[PDB]
C-alpha cells in the first residue's frame, strides 16, 4: 500500500496535543530544548506512541472519580480525583504506557471545566464548575491512577459521584505557573517510562517543523502557543492506512493547488515528524490553500531545498 | 540540553582503524537517533553516520563500508568503529542526537603516515 | 472508480459530529414524532458536505470573531466569522457560517479572549440558539455571562462548547428543533435534508453522546447521523455511490463475525430492522464493515 | 408530521391503467425520499416504488418495468403511473416521505 498524506489545509487541520485548531506553519531553529510530546505521535506506518489516542475528545481530557475535598491553604479549592482510561474502565499503572491516554504531556496550569453526572436518581443531578490541573504538581500522578485538580468553587463538587475534564486552555503563564511545553509531566509523581523518544533534525542546516496552535488563557498576559509534530487528522490517516514505511524518511512537498507549484520540501520521518532546511524563527507565511503531499522515500542524507 | 562528550580520537596511520566513544548525560535509547559528524578545517561539519533506537543504520557514501556506527549494550554510550582510515578522513568528530543540540567537544582524528 | 470504504474505527474510537462528545452508545428510537434534519455530520457517501457540516472536531458548535458591544437578563453581542477567520459571506449557499449548532438549546461553553504582550480573559457563558438574537447567517449572535464587566469589546473572541446550561422546561432543549439562523420568523435556507426509514419495519440508527450539564436535572444526549470521522473520511475518499443504498455490518474486527447488518443511504445515514427503542446492547470494540451496494428493497436481519 | 393523501385509485381489468397521485402539506423537496406503498388485505404494508430527492427511482422486482413513480416539485406532487396491471396488483396505495411518518387515508386499487 502507497504511502499517502490527507489533503487537507491548514485550515482543515487540529493540534494533536490540545483540542484546537491549527493556526500557522513554525519553526524555531534555536530552541535547544528536548522536543519529546507524548500526544500527536503516530509512525508513518500507523503506530501510536506516548500517551496517543485517536479521539480528538480525548486530547487533554480526563475522566474518573471524585475521592474527596483535600486541604489545601493557598487561595482555592481542592479536589482528589481517581481517573480511569478514557472508555471509562480502570486505568492499569504496569501497562506499558507513560499514563492513561490522552493525559497532557506538557508542564502547566491546564484550565478546563469539571463536570459531573450522579448515578443515582428519575433523572440525575449535574454539576460543572470551570478548574484547573497543575500539571507540575507532585500531586499530579495520573500513571498511578490519581490527580488533583482546583476550583473557584468551594462546595458544589460531589465525591464518589462520575467526573469528566473537558480542556480549554492554560489558566495562566506567569512566571510561578511553569508553563513549559517542552517539559513533561512526571506521570507517577520516579521516573517516566515508556515514552515516545525525543525527535531532533539529523542532517545540517534543518529544523523542526512545527503545527502551531494558540492556546486560550484564563487571565494575565501572553501569547501562548502549543507546537505539535503533526495534526490529529494526520494521526488518524496514518492509523487507517497503516503503509509499510520504505526508508526512514519521506520527501513530501507543500503545494499550492491553485497554481499547482511547490511552495516548500520537507521530511517526514518515519518516527512521525517534520524537518525543513530553514535558519529562520517564527511562523511559516504560506498559502491559505496549500498541503502537504507524499513526493518519495528518500534518505538521511537527502538535501533539501531551503524555504 | 543533552550534553555530550566524545573521544577515542588520535593519529593513525592510514588503512589504520580507530574506535571513537560518545557519551550522552541521558538514555541514549530514548532518542530517535544518534549520530557521527565531522568537521574537517575550514569546513562545515558534515553527517557521518547515524543509527535508529532499533538498531538501522546508514552513512555518508565516502564510508560507507568502512565505518560502522553502534550503540553499548552495556553502557550509555555510542561508537564510531572506523576502518581502512584515509587521510582524507582527518577532521574533528562529533555525536550528538541531533543538530539542534549544543556540540560536545569533539575528537581529532588525524590519519598520516607523518 | 475510487471503491467507497468506511474507516476501520471502533466505537470507542468515534467522535459526535454534532457536538464535540465521543460516541458512547447506538441508539434508535422508532416512535420519535420529531423530523430528523440536523445540519451537522451530514455528508453524502461520494463525500460532499451538507448543511452546515466542516471537518474539525474543534469547530463543531463553536464560534470565532469580535464582541461588538455589551447589551433584566450580562449579554453581549458578538460578530461571527468562518472558523479560518475571514467574513463570513451571508450569501453563501449554506445554513449559517459552517460549524453552527443545529439544535435549540441554552449552549453551556467558556468565551475567551486574547487582545489583539496582550491581555487575557476567559468566562464560562451561554449560547441560547432558539433566541431571535441568535442569527449566525446575518454574521451576528449574543452570549450571555455570569461575569458583569470581564469582556471587551473589538477583541478576538472565542467560544469554546463544554455542554448545556439546563435542560429544565424553560431551557428548550430540543435535539431536533432547527434555530432559525437569520432569526425570528426567517425562512432557513439551503438546508440539508430530512431523513427517514424508507423499507418497512427499519428505523434509524443513532450514534449517541450524553452531553453535559452545567445544572439541574437530567441525562441529555445528542444523536448524530454520523460520527465525525465518517464525515471526515467520506470527504477524503470522494468515492461515487453506485447506489442509493450500501449495506454494511457491524462486526467483532477479533472474531470477524456480524453482530447485525444495516442499511447505509447515499445521503449519510443509517437504518436498521430493530423493533425497540433504546440504547443498541452490543459490544463497543465492534466496528461497521462496507459489503456491498444493495438498494432500498433489500431485506435486513432483525437486531 | 407531514400530512399525505393519494388518490387515483378504482376498478380496473386486467391489463388496465391506472395513475395515482400524492399531495403533501410540506415541499417534497426537504424530503429525502418520496415513496409508494401498498397493503393487502391481512398483510404489512410493502414497499413498491421509491425515487429520491434527485430523481433517482428503483421498483420493487413485481412492479418493475410496469410501474413509475415520478415527481413534480412546482406541484409538490407524486405520482405513480401503473400500467399492465394484475390480480396481484389489487390492495390499498400510501404515499410517504419514509415509515415514521403518519399514514395518508389510501386509495384502493382493484384488478378484477
Ligand atoms: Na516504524
Amino acid at each position: 500500500k502507497p504511502f499517502t498524506l490527507p489533503i487537507l489545509t491548514l485550515g482543515e487541520l487540529t493540534n494533536s496535543r490540545f483540542p484546537l485548531p491549527i493556526d500557522v506553519l513554525y519553526t524555531n531553529p534555536n530552541e535547544s530544548a528536548i522536543v519529546q510530546c507524548q500526544n500527536g505521535r503516530c509512525t508513518l506506518d500507523g503506530e501510536l506512541q506516548g500517551t496517543t489516542q485517536l479521539l480528538p475528545t480525548g486530547i487533554c481530557a480526563f475522566r474518573g472519580k471524585v475521592t474527596q475535598q483535600v486541604q489545601d491553604e493557598h487561595r482555592g479549592t481542592h479536589w482528589n480525583m481517581t481517573v480511569t482510561n478514557l472508555n471509562g474502565t480502570p486505568f492499569d499503572p504496569t501497562e506499558d504506557v507513560p499514563a492513561p491516554l490522552g493525559t497532557p504531556d506538557f508542564s502547566g496550569q491546564i484550565y478546563g471545566v469539571i463536570s459531573q453526572r450522579n448515578t443515582n436518581t428519575n433523572l440525575p443531578a449535574n454539576r460543572a464548575h470551570e478548574a484547573v490541573i497543575a500539571t507540575y504538581s507532585p500531586k499530579f500522578t495520573p500513571k498511578l491512577g490519581n490527580i488533583q485538580f482546583s476550583t473557584w468553587e468551594t462546595q458544589d463538587v460531589s465525591s464518589g459521584q462520575p467526573t469528566k475534564f473537558t480542556p480549554v486552555g492554560l489558566a495562566s503563564v506567569d512566571a510561578n505557573s511553569h508553563f513549559d511545553q517542552w517539559t513533561l509531566p512526571s506521570y507517577s509523581g520516579t521516573l517516566n517510562m515508556n515514552l515516545a523518544p525525543s525527535v531532533a533534525p539529523v542532517f545540517p542546516g534543518e529544523c523542526l517543523l512545527f503545527f502551531r496552535s494558540f492556546i486560550p488563557l484564563k487571565g494575565g498576559y501572553g501569547n501562548p502557543a502549543i507546537d505539535c509534530l503533526m495534526p490529529q487528522e494526520w494521526v488518524q490517516h496514518l492509523y487507517q492506512e497503516s503503509a509499510p514505511s520504505l526508508s526512514d524518511v519521506a520527501l513530501v512537498r507543500y503545494v499550492n493547488p491553485e497554481t499547482g507549484r511547490t511552495l516548500f520540501e520537507a521530511k517526514l520521518h518515519r518516527n512521525g515528524f517534520l524537518t525543513v532546511a530553514r535558519n529562520s524563527a517564527g511562523p511559516v507565511v504560506a498559502p491559505t490553500n496549500g498541503y502537504f503531499r507524499f513526493d518519495s522515500w528518500v534518505n538521511q542524507f537527502y538535501t533539501l531545498a531551503p524555504m | 540540553d543533552v550534553q555530550l562528550v566524545e573521544s577515542g580520537g588520535g593519529l593513525v596511520q592510514p588503512g589504520g582503524s580507530l574506535r571513537l566513544s560518545c557519551a550522552a548525560s541521558e538514555s541514549i535509547l530514548s532518542f530517535n537517533h544518534m549520530a557521527w559528524y565531522r568537521q574537517g578545517p575550514g569546513e562545515q561539519r558534515e553527517l557521518v553516520a547515524v543509527i535508529t533506537r532499533e538498531g538501522s543504520t546508514d552513512y555518508a557514501d565516502s564510508v560507507k563500508g568502512r565505518f560502522t556506527i553502534s550503540r553499548d549494550n552495556a553502557k550509555n554510550m555510542v561508537y564510531l568503529l572506523m576502518s581502512n582510515l584515509r587521510p582524507e578522513d582527518t577532521a574533528v568528530y562529533y555525536c550528538n542526537r541531533g543538530i539542534s543540540n549544543p556540540w560536545g567537544q569533539g575528537t581529532q582524528v588525524t590519519v598520516s603516515s607523518h
